[PDB]
């Protein structure tokens, strides 16, 4: 089934050019849209008073990583560098070796932010929950050196944030 | 075959299969091969000397009027003598059906320009010479289209490195943008992600 | 004992929604 | 449980730290040096070994779905407790 | 309409490879060996090049891995030796060229583990 | 044997016009260049680099790879004529900001382990 | 007879004028040339998918739906049901979207720039929508060729059908600014006029086809998913021009509301990716409890799956146009080659043809009314 | 919205529509932000049995494509590559704009 | 008679049956100098000729146009042009011949 | 919060004048509103 936008012809009655004209002379449809203008500018705007107010957003939000531990204390990782061979920008580096009470742990974890797309899908590799995509998204700044984290920084915004981040992830994990 | 697997239609295989033999029949000068594939695709393998020729046909005959140029590319494949296959996608409104070309060529044979058939060839020849180094004969304006002035090479080749050669950056003692031998802080990670135990026994090559 | 939930439909579905064009004619001759 | 390095800077969990000849330390003059706080290792050693009436026992890490794989632990040997390969809890038989 | 030219095939200056990555590098032609660590041969069927290995250092910051050769990374696959060689000589690499190592053929008896005067009898199964 | 399909040559000498027309066109162009970009180099040095890179290419005895050569440099001199290259594209082919690589045996046993 | 370099999405055209007419019009474009397609051999098929959000990054969903489809295809399989209406319903959405911009973006460009803000707090409201289902606004990359990555929130379809029942006027507002203005027509009536048989010869298609008279739409003529199972109009315009073009557009965002409404009515329930473990990766409850499932995730998104040797010319009707992936497996889990067919290529190229005999401000409409987006242009 | 009636009344007239019936700004009819949990169904393969992979495996039975007229090795009608396309009708909905 | 064939640049024709004729006409004499043997000829007389029977059977318009399966005869009429077109051109390339040549031997074997 | 206000405009917060070592009365950014608050605050949840 298909329809015709421009399809129409004028009737070519007096009644029909005179309107025509009355158009043409008076500017009928100009007025038409100055009241459009005019009604729009009488109605609430959209707009919201940031800083003070924010936008509206969903537990799934991908922002800020940060690594996460178990309740003990004891982080989640296990370096099985799944999240590191997932990875589209190849943003994550990994080194690990055996811990000085032979637990399998990361002595390098590395995300370069400037190559990250924040696609998430190093989350949805990792087993254990250990790496994630925080809440936060106010995270600018000033150097490009900063940007590039090491594990100390993502533990430290995983202590940071695990309050919340615990909560997104009860609201979440049944649909995952 | 439950709901996990995707359905088959046998007319129009049937139907495909017909008007490749139709075709092979009608050019057997050109014509060296007709495939159709399980998802129901009709590709037709020829001679490069018939590349203006075959399209005209199946642009111009009452029975294919294939009028629209979906797509032109080029795929490279170095353990080949002729290293480059060039793909025509065409598509028929009036019987609403697809169709595919294939020819070859080497990188010092030309092969005929085919805008004076379809006038869309033209960008995609430009970007086939920009992206692969197939020489077009007789077209209207053949140049780089994607690449930087003056870039040396052709970067979707095979052997050229994923990288490039050269890298950009500003310099403040001649004031300008200069390029440099490529520098990367982070080698490229290469990773083997081939699994032995073969995956597909239907595709398993003679052990020759 | 817990059955199936997911995002559906209400039951007997939404109410109708509006597409076509209303440009109305104000009128005058 | 953080130290200090010889020079002044903090060690961190991984054993780092600049020597007195490296001239990398110069990155952190006028900023800081970022160290996390709380060792995984010294946190996981003051858990409680739990006792459990069975030759092997079953861990998750707690929270079901949320936690790890499941995995099983023998406990056999009295020489020493069975530790979970994902949490590090460890787990023994009552001995006497 | 042929020119029936008689000469090999160079395509060196056409292919805008710096000068110093043409006659400096060694390419390897080769049926990469089995991965010891499993018993599968898919990966043993088809012909590899691949260029020399050249110097990585350590980033001063974030001690990554960092290479100045932009060919690091590149392998070639090819179905015979022949191919590989064609191709490494139009494009004016030299070559080492490896045979390919076959697995030959061993006789296998179930009924030799247990025998009346060899030594092949077995003392556990 | 081996009969091979022209570009554009039938043999050697048909290419060697070729290549004296496109070196014809482009020492009348240097000048041009050298004005119309405002560069900081001589009429003489911009001839000296056509020559030079008409002669890296001097070892070819292939009519085809010859004649495709000439095309690339067609395509760069209607790149230049047009103006469509920038003073950075131009002043490339100078590497006035890259360090001097010296071949002495001794020198790169010094700097590294790069043959 | 002049010549102009209208230099620095971004663009460089090159044009020779005499006087006040346009005599030749080059677009010169590579200035966000990638090397995607290169890029994409080294990844798998899942790490090759973000690529296709960045392509036409106006319409995100679209290009993801076109490389899962051509994945499927390759990999014999079929997503579940309720997967495809979840794609075609989020498909009407961004076609939506993209409409939007390219209306409003034509028309701040002519010059009226006060619909651009009334119908981006739409497009905001529609960012939320995707935000809500995948957890980013724009890069989304929900579609997978195995179906969606997750099942829809709780209230997702309730805030939807509220969204959507209030658009059309919103649309009649448009409408109300810009239609009936003898100002606009004068803009865009009879300004790059283009017969169908030039069209069809030059590559065109979408509403560059249907602008002409052509009765060609693809999710009519060769549906995919569950469009067969939807009822609409394809708007068809009459003198080929930037008018009818621009008429054909809105009513196709009307057409989307309509199919939206469907959509919203027939969702069906049941899972949202094929319950085939060795394609589509387990539920994180069945990963950490059975065997099989860990062994099928750790191989999933480390190696990713095979794809059986052969190659697809996969096209769906994006809100551009068709939009196509030439999509080559060698029997690994990465693609040997990939090219993406993108409809403004050929209306750019048809740019020079478009221009003939008019004026300078005349190209600027001919641009908007092309709907031409660089990502998928220069890829 | 919190508007006058005789602000309500000038917008009603300027737009020439009821403006209150549709509005751009959201209220509390939209969904809570903290919902029930989901249940999230299983799909067909889920059995305990009759449910071999091989009777089910779709990548297994993709076959490489069938050659019809190989170069190396009666009326006959003509053919087209398919039916010829039908004629579309004329949307009994709305046909003009 | 109609007016706006609905197609931009498709004017309408008046007499479309006189055009058909000579088009067919001249389609079955260029196609008379093929060879008997090529199966072009034989595949496009046969279609020729039974439009050319088709119009020749039916005076009205619209029944020839729901008949002769094209619809729009201003497009089955650029259709015939089209094919006498390709008639001559395919005279000139003469592709009834056998294969020019063989391709190398795995020119199209895939994988690798 | 005020529910009678259109969604986006329905909670907001007031800063303090002085968080960790600086003067912020004039000087606020997003930043300063800790994880709990700021889940209640961009609407992740219905509960304070
Ligand atoms: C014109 C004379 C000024 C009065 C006026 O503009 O009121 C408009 C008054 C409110 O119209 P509204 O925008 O629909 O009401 C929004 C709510 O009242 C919004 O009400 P609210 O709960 O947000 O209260 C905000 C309150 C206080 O808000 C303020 O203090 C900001 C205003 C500072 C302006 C000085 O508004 C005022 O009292 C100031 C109104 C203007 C004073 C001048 O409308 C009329 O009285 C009709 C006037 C005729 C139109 C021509
Ligand atoms: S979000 Fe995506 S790109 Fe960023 S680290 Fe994770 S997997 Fe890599
Ligand atoms: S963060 Fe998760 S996926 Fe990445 S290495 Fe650690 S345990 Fe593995
Ligand atoms: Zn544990």
């Amino acid at each position: 089934t298909y329809k015709f936008v421009n399809m129409r012809e004028p009737s070519m009655d007096m009644k029909s050019v005179t309107d025509r004209a009355a158009q043409t002379l008076l500017w009928t449809e100009l007025v038409r849209g100055l009241g459009m203008t005019l009604s729009y500018l009488f109605r609430e705007p959209a707009t919201i008073n940031y800083p003070f107010e924010k936008g509206p957003l969903s537990p799934r939000f991908r922002g800020e990583h940060a690594l996460r531990r178990y309740p003990s204390g004891e982080e989640r990782c296990i370096a099985c560098k799944l999240c590191e061979a997932v990875c589209p920008a190849q943003a994550i580096t990994i080194e690990a070796e055996p811990r000085a009470d032979g637990s399998r742990r990361t002595t390098r974890y590395d995300i370069d932010m400037t190559k990250c797309i924040y696609c998430g899908f190093c989350q949805e590799a990792c087993p254990v929950d250990a790496i994630v995509e925080g809440p936060n998204f106010e995270f600018s700044t000033e150097t490009h050196e900063e940007l590039l984290y090491n594990k100390e920084k993502l533990l430290n915004n995983g202590d940071k944030w695990e309050a919340e981040i615990a909560a997104n992830i009860q609201a979440d994990y049944l649909y995952r | 075959t439950r709901p996990t697997i995707r359905p088959r239609n046998d007319v129009v295989h049937k139907q495909l299969s017909a008007f490749g033999q139709y075709v092979a029949e009608i050019l057997p000068k050109y014509v060296q091969q007709v495939q159709v594939s399980c998802f129901n695709e009709l590709e037709i393998f020829i001679h490069p000397d018939g590349v203006i020729p075959v399209l005209t046909f199946l642009r111009d005959h009452t029975n294919a009027q294939f009028k629209s140029l979906a797509d032109l590319t080029a795929v490279d494949v170095p353990t080949r003598q002729n290293r480059f296959e060039i793909v025509y996608n065409l598509l028929s409104l009036r019987f609403n059906s697809r169709i595919r070309v294939k020819t070859y060529t080497d990188e010092l044979t030309p092969i005929e320009s085919s805008v004076t058939v379809y006038k869309a060839a033209n960008w995609y020849e430009r970007e086939i010479w920009d992206m692969f180094g197939v020489f077009f004969a007789n077209h209207p304006d053949l140049r780089r289209i994607l690449t930087d002035y003056g870039f040396e090479g052709h970067p979707f080749r095979k052997d050229f490195p994923l990288s490039g050669y050269v890298e950009l950056r500003y310099d403040d003692e001649v004031k300008r943008v200069v390029a440099e031998p490529v520098e990367l802080a982070q080698e490229f990670r290469k990773f083997d992600l081939n699994s032995p135990w073969e995956a597909f026994p239907a595709y398993r090559q003679p052990p020759e | 004992a817990s059955k199936v939930k997911q995002d559906m439909p209400p039951p007997g579905g939404y109410g109708p929604i509006d597409y076509k064009r209303n440009l109305p004619r104000r009128g005058l001759s | 449980g953080v130290r200090t390095s010889p020079t002044g800077e903090k060690v961190t969990h991984t054993g780092q730290a600049y020597d007195d000849g490296d001239y990398r330390r110069v990155r952190f003059s006028d900023r800081q040096k970022e160290v996390n706080e709380n060792f995984a290792i010294d946190l996981i050693a003051e858990q409680p070994v739990s006792e459990v009436g069975s030759r092997v026992i079953s861990c998750d890490g707690g929270g079901g779905a949320l936690g790890h794989p499941r995995v099983y632990i023998n406990l056999d040997k009295e020489t020493k407790t069975g530790t979970c390969g994902y949490c590090g809890l460890q787990f023994r038989q009552p001995h006497h | 309409q042929l020119i029936a030219v008689d000469e090999k095939l160079d395509i060196t200056t056409l292919t805008g490879v710096p000068e110093e990555h043409i006659k400096t590098r060694k390419v390897r032609i080769f049926v990469p060996a089995r991965n010891n660590m499993q018993s599968g041969v898919n990966n043993t069927k088809k012909w590899k090049m691949e260029f020399d290995t050249r110097e990585r250092w350590e980033n001063p910051l974030m001690g990554w891995s960092s290479t100045a050769d932009p060919l690091s990374n590149l392998v070639l696959t090819f179905s015979t030796k022949e191919d590989a060689v064609a191709f490494a000589e139009k494009n004016g690499w030299s070559f080492d060229v490896e045979e390919r190592k076959v697995p030959k053929p061993k006789s296998k008896s179930y009924g030799a583990n247990f025998s009346w005067n060899k030594r092949t009898r077995v003392s556990t199964k | 044997g081996t009969s091979v399909k022209p570009i554009f040559s039938r043999d050697m000498n048909e290419a060697k016009r070729r290549v004296r027309e496109l070196y014809r066109a482009w020492y009348r162009e240097v000048p041009n260049t050298v004005h119309l970009f405002q560069l900081d180099i001589s009429v003489k040095q911009g001839r000296d680099k056509v020559r030079e890179m008409f002669m890296k290419n001097a070892h070819v005895t292939d009519p085809r790879v010859v004649d495709l050569l000439v095309i690339k440099g067609k395509m760069e001199l209607e790149e230049t004529i047009n103006v469509w290259k920038q003073r950075t594209h131009i002043m490339r082919f100078f590497h006035e900001t890259e360090a001097p690589r010296p071949t002495d045996f001794l020198s790169k046993f010094y700097v590294g382990h790069d043959p | 007879n002049l010549t102009l370099n209208f230099g620095p999405g971004v663009l460089r055209l090159v044009m020779e004028l005499s006087g006040e007419m346009v005599r030749k019009c080059d677009p010169h474009i590579g200035l966000l040339h990638r090397g995607t397609e290169k890029l994409i051999e080294y990844k798998t098929y899942l790490q090759a998918l973000p690529y296709f959000d960045r392509l036409d990054y106006v319409s995100m969903m679209c290009n993801e739906q076109a490389y899962s489809l051509a994945v499927e295809k390759l990999l014999n399989i079929q997503p579940p049901p309720r997967a495809q209406w979840i794609r075609v319903l989020f498909g009407e959405i961004t076609r939506l979207l993209n409409h939007i911009m390219a209306v409003t973006t034509h028309a701040l460009d002519i010059g009226a720039m006060t619909p651009f803000f009334w119908m981006f707090e739409e497009r905001e409201k529609m960012f939320e929508f995707y935000e809500r289902v995948s957890g980013a606004r724009m890069h989304a990359a929900y579609i997978r060729p195995g179906g969606v990555h997750q099942d829809l929130p709780l209230g997702l379809l309730d805030d939807i059908y509220e969204f959507s029942k209030n658009f059309s006027f919103r649309i009649d507002e448009l409408e109300e600014m810009l239609t009936n203005n003898r100002i606009w027509r004068n803009r865009t009536v009879d300004i790059g006029v283009v017969t169908a048989e030039d069209a069809l010869n030059y590559g065109f298609s979408g509403v560059m086809l249907r602008g002409s008279g052509i009765q060609w739409d693809l999710r009519k003529t060769q549906p995919y998913d569950v469009y067969d199972q939807v009822e609409f109009d394809v708007p068809i315009g009459s003198r080929g021009d930037c008018y009818d073009r621009y008429l054909c557009r809105v009513e196709e965002m009307r057409q989307s509301l309509r199919i939206i409404s469907q959509c919203l009515n027939k969702m069906p329930p049941g899972e949202i990716k094929v319950d085939d473990a060795k394609v589509s990766p387990p539920k994180r409850a069945e990963m950490k409890t059975s065997m099989e499932s860990l062994i099928h995730h750790f191989k999933l998104y480390t190696e990713g799956y095979q794809v059986p040797p052969g190659a697809t010319y996969t096209a769906i009707e994006a809100p551009k146009g068709e939009f196509g992936v030439y999509l080559v497996s060698d029997g690994s889990s990465r693609p040997y080659r990939c090219k993406i067919k993108a409809p403004g290529f050929a209306h750019l190229a048809g740019l020079d043809k478009m221009s003939k005999g008019h004026m300078l401000a005349d190209v600027v409409a001919i641009i908007g009314t092309q709907d031409i987006v660089f990502g998928e242009v220069d890829r | 919205a919190s508007a006058t009636r005789v602000i309500q009344l000038l917008r009603n007239w300027a737009s020439g529509r009821d403006l209150q019936a549709k509005l751009q700004l959201r209220y509390q009819e939209i969904s809570k932000r903290t919902q029930p949990p989901p249940k999230l169904p299983v799909g067909p393969s889920h059995k305990l049995s009759n449910n071999y992979y091989c009777t089910r495996d779709g990548r297994r039975e993709a076959m490489p494509p069938s050659i019809v007229m190989s170069s190396q090795k009666t009326e006959k009608k003509a053919v087209t590559p398919a039916p010829p396309i039908k004629r579309w009708e004329l949307s009994k909905d709305q046909p003009y704009l | 008679l109609k007016k706006t064939t609905g197609l931009v640049g498709l004017a309408v024709c008046e007499t479309p049956h006189e055009r058909l004729k000579i088009l067919y006409t001249k389609i079955l004499d260029v196609l008379g100098q093929i060879p008997k043997n090529a199966a072009y000829r034989k595949y496009t007389e046969q279609i020729t000729n039974e439009k050319l029977g088709m119009v020749k059977a039916e005076p009205d318009v619209k029944k020839l146009e729901e008949q002769l399966q094209g619809g729009q005869i201003e497009e089955v009429i650029l259709q015939a042009e089209n094919e006498l077109s390709l008639a001559r051109k395919m005279l000139r390339w003469k592709p009834w011949e056998p294969l020019v040549e063989e391709p190398p031997a795995n020119q199209w074997k895939w994988p690798i | 919060e005020d529910n009678k206000q259109f969604f986006g405009r329905h909670r907001w917060v007031i800063y303090t004048t002085e968080m960790n070592g600086r003067d912020t009365f004039w000087d606020v950014d997003g930043s300063m509103v800790p994880p709990e608050w700021h889940r209640w605050l961009h609407c992740m949840t219905d509960d304070p």
